[PDB]
């Protein structure tokens, strides 16, 4: 734990991403 | 190396209360999806609850058959998924497996933000028995060879085990010298909440006057032990 | 509010050779359908993910098809290790459900042998107890598919009677199965024939074993 604004990214996130960009 | 270990589960009585979990290794457990499946007896594969990483809200879904008496968590800092089951009822009986889960985004353009979801790896499972009984030892009976149990050359002739609680007991043979023919099914969980089991041997029916056959039933949970003869009945 | 149906529901087959297992939905899913394998004692596996993507390290002998509602699973060498049952699973729905189909099991193949069958009335022992099992044995059979019905007096049993089954025997390859009725002493008394009557592909007729009680 380094870097204190260090967080994940999953699939989760894409399919969001893709759904924001979609509409 | 990844690993997803499960408690021991164990005994419940109906209307009581157990919190199976599991505890993951060799993956980032806080970015990861996590599912509940069980499979009941004589049932197959059913999905019990899934739970999304902390960040995203938790999300949380339940099966309907578990809504509202089941809970799911997890705690990150641990690496452990939870399974709080309250109100339990004989229908929950089940091995409870704990799940890592992913989504396969679809990349159809139309379809942009839906996803496949799919269970990816998978503990090796946590048995739940919801019972109204309490530790007992088994009755031993004799499944008797006679004409309508002989094909010709070959009898068969049994131990019913039935009524104990809980599972293993063991079953030998002539205190483990007969063992070709034997045939020692799985128990059953009877309504009643007590196991039952058959234990068979086929042997030549020229055999039933020279030989003498006991089943060694043992039960250690209750320190029952049994050693019954089964004898010919026309 | 989405069904599968898995056929069949049993396969036969050699190591060696190529296997194909089926799966229909009661409507189109696209490629939001997964398969798993699950071997007795071990973890179940995802093997197949929207419909026709490897998971990583499982092998190249296992591949799925299909978009819609038709998919398949595919070996293409049988190897021991594959023995065991394959489930689908949709993800199709609105409201997460994920359904799973009833499962393919994958045994060992040998030749039909159709089951030889005894009946075993209540021990006396039993019955003093206000209990009555009646046991019916079906020895050494193969394919595993057998039915077993249950006849007091004619009259057709239903509810009142438990079934388990081996594994397949290491042996000779074939399955044993016991069906226990259960019954109180007293329904038991005031009847007198008791029947159990098995079919199996091995079986032209159905075999019917019986006793009088009292006889």
């Amino acid at each position: 734990e380094l870097d204190k604004w260090a967080s994940l990214w999953n699939w989760f996130d894409i399919t969001n991403w893709l759904w924001y960009i979609r509409k | 190396q990844v690993q997803l270990v499960q408690s021991g589960g164990g005994l419940v009585k109906p209307g009581g209360s157990l919190t199976p979990s599991c505890v993951t290794s060799g993956f980032t457990f806080s970015n990861t999806w996590m599912s509940w499946v069980r499979q009941t007896p004589g049932k197959g594969l059913e999905w019990v609850a899934r739970i999304s990483r902390v960040g995203d809200g938790p999300i949380i879904d339940y099966a309907a058959p578990v809504k509202g008496r089941f809970i799911i968590s997890r705690d990150d800092s641990r690496n452990t998924l939870f399974l709080h089951m309250n109100n339990l009822k004989t229908e929950d009986t089940a091995v409870y497996y704990c799940t890592a889960d992913e989504g396969a985004p679809i990349l159809r353009f139309f379809e942009w933000g839906y996803y496949n979801y799919y269970m990816d790896v998978w503990g090796k499972g946590t048995t739940v028995i919801v019972s109204s009984a309490s530790t007992k030892g088994p009755s031993v009976f004799p499944l008797a060879p006679s004409s309508k149990s002989t094909s010709g050359g070959t009898a068969a002739l049994g131990c019913l085990v039935k009524d104990y609680f809980p599972e293993p007991v063991t079953v030998s043979w002539n205190s483990g010298a007969l063992t070709s023919g034997v045939h020692t099914f799985p128990a059953v969980l009877q309504s009643s909440g007590l196991y039952s089991l058959s234990s068979v041997v086929t042997v030549p029916s020229s055999s039933l006057g020279t030989q003498t056959y006991i089943c060694n039933v043992n039960h250690k949970p209750s320190n029952t032990k049994v050693d019954k003869r089964v004898e010919p009945k026309s | 509010d989405i069904r599968l149906t898995q056929s069949p529901s049993s396969l036969s087959a050699s190591v060696g050779d190529r296997i194909t297992i089926t799966c229909r939905a009661s409507q189109s899913i696209k490629d939001y359908l997964n398969w798993y394998k699950h071997r007795p004692g071990e973890a179940p596996k995802l093997l197949i993910y929207s419909a026709s993507k490897l998971r990583s390290g499982v092998s190249s002998r296992f591949s799925g098809s299909g978009y819609g509602s038709a998919f398949t699973l595919t070996i293409s060498s049988l190897q021991p290790e594959d023995f065991a049952t394959y489930y689908c699973q949709e993800s199709y729905s609105s409201v997460p459900m994920y359904i799973f189909g009833q499962g393919t099991k994958v045994d060992l193949k040998r030749t039909v042998a159709a089951p030889s069958v005894f009946i075993f009335p209540p021990s006396d022992e039993q019955l003093k107890s206000g209990t009555a099992s009646v046991v019916c044995l079906l020895n050494n059979f193969y394919p595993r598919e057998a039915k077993v019905q249950w006849k007091v007096d004619n009259a057709l049993q239903s509810g009142n009677s438990q079934e388990s089954v081996t594994e397949q025997d290491s042996k000779d390859s074939t399955y044993s199965l016991s069906s226990t009725l259960t019954l109180s002493k007293a329904d038991y008394e005031k009847h007198k024939v008791y029947a159990c009557e098995v079919t199996h592909q091995g079986l032209s007729s159905p075999v019917t074993k019986s006793f009088n009680r009292g006889e």
